[PDB]
């Protein structure tokens, strides 16, 4: 965990779970937004990819 | 910080918001939207040149020791060939 | 996954996601009957002894 | 003189102990000779360490 | 783009559903009704509008 950074880029490969284990900022936006937790690939990639 | 307004006495706001304009303002958002614009912007020289010039010279002078160097032993030692120093 | 349909539960309406709204099962009012520790959110639930 | 720049890079630069000397590697020399050759990439030394520890991986294949 | 990931969660900013996204939540027997929003989009069946 102190040598990772998460990175959601597809619809697929981006499962909330991980990326807000990972990093606290991601779990602060996963947990004021509970309804993103879903997998149908609705959660928000960041507006790059 | 304060406004300052001509008429002492205000209005109850009244119809949509798509015939006049208003500032609507609970101050959570407002402390939230604050917040979130200063981590957003913050998300998103000389030194360094003084450092390469300084490299370039020293790899250019380097480069004329190493041949100054290499000609010199090619004219010293190669000139034992004749006998040329006894 | 049974609980709530995840086709349809993307938003929220309130400080709710709908998730919570279609199935008690997800939303913060319903407490199991045994407990270790106290929950994450508490925004309408008072706890009396 | 050449006895501060390698007392620099190996001690102050590549924070290797002490009992680490150019004796107990070979290889450390060899790599000495190039290392000095470029006054950069000191503050970030973890380059070099990285640098120095595939060296002495590749250095100990059995092939 | 990677080290930057993090700092666009950091945010606390939901993100609306693309009008493609929103599409495939209609089931099929409804998909042709007036409630579905989306309809004046569908002009093409090999294009996206």
């Amino acid at each position: 965990i102190e040598y990772s950074l998460p990175v959601p880029f597809h619809r697929f490969y981006s499962n909330p779970t991980i990326c807000a284990a990972l990093s606290d900022d991601i779990k602060r936006y996963v947990t004021e937004f509970p309804h993103y937790h879903r997998h149908d690939g609705g959660f928000p990639l960041p507006t790059a990819f | 910080s304060l406004l300052h307004t001509f008429w002492r006495l205000p209005v109850a706001v009244f119809f949509e918001p798509h015939e006049e304009n208003v500032l609507r303002c609970p101050e959570r958002v407002l402390r939230r939207l604050l917040e979130d614009a200063a981590v957003t912007m913050r998300g998103g020289d000389r030194v360094r040149k003084r450092y390469l010039r300084q490299e370039l010279r020293d790899l250019g002078h380097r480069v004329q020791t190493y041949c100054e160097d290499l000609e010199g032993r090619v004219s010293e030692a190669e000139a034992l060939l004749n006998q040329q120093c006894e | 996954r049974i609980s709530a349909l995840p086709g349809l539960n993307n938003g929220q309406l309130a400080e709710e996601p709908l998730s919570a709204y279609v199935n008690a099962l997800h939303d913060h009012r319903l407490w199991p009957p045994f407990v270790t520790h106290l929950p994450r959110n508490m925004e309408g639930v008072q706890v009396v002894a | 003189k050449r006895d501060e720049k390698h007392r620099h890079v190996v001690n102050v630069v590549l924070e290797l102990p002490t009992e680490i000397s150019e004796a107990t590697h070979p290889v450390l020399a060899t790599m000495l000779s190039k290392y000095t050759r470029m006054s950069s990439l000191f503050n970030d030394k973890c380059a070099f360490k990285l640098d120095l520890l595939r060296m002495v991986a590749v250095s100990r294949t059995r092939r | 783009a990677a080290r930057r990931i993090p700092h666009f969660y950091r945010v606390r900013r939901e993100v609306p559903r693309t009008v493609n996204e929103m599409k495939q939540d209609f089931v099929v027997t409804d998909f042709y009704k007036v409630g579905n929003i989306t309809l004046y989009t569908e002009l093409h069946p090999f294009f996206d509008f």
